[PDB]
C-alpha cells in the first residue's frame, strides 16, 4: 500500500525501491551526483514477465494500437482519492506526449496477455535534457505507468520499471525524472495542486468541489465569474513565427529555478505550438510587434465514474507561463478567461515556480493531492516547490 | 505518472 505523507511513508519498508539507485527516505543529501556509476554492460534480455504475458512495444502510429493504449489508460490509469474521477487522456494527447523529438518505439513499453492480446500494462520514457541545480544531464521522463486493475498487487509494476530502465540504459542514459502522487524514496521536491473553478455549478453537482462553509450556490457563482474577454493588449494564439522568441523567453525565464527542462527549438515547437484540445499557447505581442510574454495550458479531461448524467470533467492544466512585461497575475487572469471561453470546467495549477504569487489572489483552492518530484540515479538536496520549474503531462 | 487532485 502507498503512503501519501513523508511521515506515513517513513514507517514503510520499500521492498523494490530499496534495491534501486535512489536515496533513502530518511537520509539527508548534501552531495550532487549519480547514486551509482554508469554501467558499461547492459542486460540484453527483457525481464521475465509472469506466465501468460509478453512484452510488446506499442507503435502509436498504428491507429488501432493507439486506441488500445487509450482504452487501457481510460479504464485503469490514475484516479482521485475517492475513486470518483479518472484521467481520460485523449489519443491525440497521447501522441503529443509520447512522440516528442527523439522518441523511441521501444520506450513505449507495453504488456499484453499472450492468448487474448489484451493490453494490460504500460510504461513510457521520452528523452529530455534536464537542468538540476548546476548540472545539465540527458535524461528520460518516465510517465504513464499503468497496470490493469485485474493485474494489480502482483509485483508487475517493478518489472515494468526495471524493463524500461534496461531499455533506457541500452541507449546510454542513466538518469530519469518522474512524478507521483505517492511518497517514494525520495522526493527532490513536493508540489501541491490548486484548482480554480470555472463552471462551479457542474463541479459541485459532480462533487469535484464543495460549497464553502457559509456560501450559497448563487454566491459561489458570483465569486468565480470571469470577464468574457482577456484584458492584456496584444494577446493572441502562438504562431509558427513565434517559435524562436518563445524558445528564447522560456530559456531565460527557467534559469531562476533549480529543476528545469532544457528545450531545443524543435522541442519548443512540439510542446507549445497550439493543437486544439491538447495544448494552448497565447503570446503577448506589444505595440512594437515584440513578443514579451506567453501563457500555456494543456487539455486533460477526466471521466466521472458512476454518474448517470455527468460523464466527463474538462480540466485545463497550467503548463509554462513566462512574463517579462505583462504581470504574471494579469497573464494568469487571462489564462482563466481563455480556459472559461474554451469550455473548461476547472483550471488546475501547481504551487511550483512563481505560481504561489497568484494562486490565492485568483481564487484558486488548495487541492488534496501532492505531486512528488523524483530523480533516478541522481543525488542532490531537495528543493521547495517554488524552485521546481518542470511540468510533465 | 500524475496525481488527480480535487479541492480540499
Ligand atoms: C501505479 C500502479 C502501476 C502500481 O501497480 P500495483 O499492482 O498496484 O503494485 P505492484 O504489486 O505491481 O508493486 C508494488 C511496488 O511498486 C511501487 N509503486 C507503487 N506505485 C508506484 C508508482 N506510481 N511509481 C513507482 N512505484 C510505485 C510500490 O512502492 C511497490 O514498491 P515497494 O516494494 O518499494 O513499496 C498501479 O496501481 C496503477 O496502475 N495505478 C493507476 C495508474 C497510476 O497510478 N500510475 C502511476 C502514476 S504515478
Ligand atoms: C509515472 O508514471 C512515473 C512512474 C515512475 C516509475 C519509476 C521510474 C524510475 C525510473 C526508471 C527509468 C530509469 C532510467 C535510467
Ligand atoms: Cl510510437
Amino acid at each position: 500500500g502507498p503512503a501519501k505523507t513523508m511521515e506515513e511513508a517513513s514507517k514503510r519498508s520499500y521492498q523494490f525501491w530499496d534495491t534501486q539507485p535512489v536515496p533513502k527516505l530518511g537520509e539527508v543529501v548534501n552531495t550532487h551526483g549519480p547514486v551509482e556509476p554508469d554501467k558499461d554492460n547492459i542486460r540484453q534480455e527483457p525481464y521475465t514477465l509472469p506466465q501468460g504475458f509478453t512484452w510488446d512495444a506499442l507503435d502509436l502510429g498504428d491507429r488501432g494500437v493507439l486506441k488500445e493504449l487509450y482504452t487501457l489508460l481510460n479504464e485503469n490509469y490514475v484516479e482521485d482519492d475517492d475513486n470518483m474521477f479518472r484521467f481520460d487522456y485523449s489519443p491525440e494527447f497521447l501522441l503529443w506526449a509520447l512522440r516528442p523529438p527523439g522518441w523511441l518505439p521501444q520506450w513505449h513499453c507495453g504488456v499484453r496477455v499472450v492468448s487474448s492480446r489484451k493490453l494490460v500494462g504500460f510504461i513510457s520514457a521520452i528523452p529530455a535534457n534536464i537542468h538540476i541545480y548546476d548540472t545539465e544531464k540527458k535524461m528520460v521522463e518516465i510517465n504513464f505507468l499503468c497496470v490493469h486493475k485485474k493485474l494489480r498487487s502482483k509485483r508487475v509494476a517493478p518489472v515494468l520499471i526495471r524493463e524500461i530502465t534496461r531499455r533506457v540504459h541500452l541507449e546510454g542514459i542513466f538518469q530519469a525524472v518522474y512524478t507521483a502522487g505517492v511518497v517514494l524514496p525520495k522526493p527532490v521536491g513536493t508540489c501541491r495542486y490548486w484548482h480554480r473553478s470555472l463552471n462551479p455549478r457542474k463541479l459541485i453537482e459532480v462533487k469535484f468541489s464543495h460549497l464553502s462553509r457559509n456560501m450559497t450556490m448563487q454566491r459561489t457563482m458570483k465569486l468565480y465569474r470571469l470577464p468574457e474577454t482577456p484584458k492584456t493588449a496584444g494577446l493572441r494564439p502562438m504562431e509558427t513565427k513565434d517559435i524562436p522568441v518563445v524558445h528564447q523567453l522560456l530559456t531565460r525565464y527557467l534559469k531562476q529555478f533549480h529543476l528545469t527542462p532544457v528545450m531545443s527549438q524543435e522541442e519548443v515547437e512540439h510542446w507549445f505550438y497550439p493543437q486544439e484540445n491538447i495544448i494552448d499557447t497565447f503570446v503577448v505581442e506589444n505595440a512594437n510587434g515584440e513578443v514579451t510574454d506567453f501563457l500555456s495550458f494543456y487539455t486533460l479531461p477526466s471521466t466521472i465514474m458512476n454518474h448517470p448524467t455527468h460523464k466527463s470533467l474538462k480540466a485545463a492544466y497550467s503548463f509554462y507561463n513566462v512574463h517579462t512585461q505583462t504581470p504574471l497575475l494579469d497573464l494568469m487572469s487571462d489564462a482563466l478567461v481563455l480556459a472559461k471561453m474554451k469550455g473548461f470546467d476547472v483550471f488546475n495549477a501547481l504551487d511550483l515556480m512563481e505560481n504561489k504569487t497568484f494562486l490565492e489572489k485568483l481564487k484558486f483552492g488548495i487541492g488534496d493531492g501532492n505531486l512528488q518530484y523524483y530523480l533516478y540515479n541522481w543525488k542532490c538536496p531537495s528543493m521547495g516547490a517554488e524552485k521546481v520549474g518542470l511540468v510533465l503531462q | 505518472g500524475g496525481c488527480f487532485s480535487k479541492p480540499k
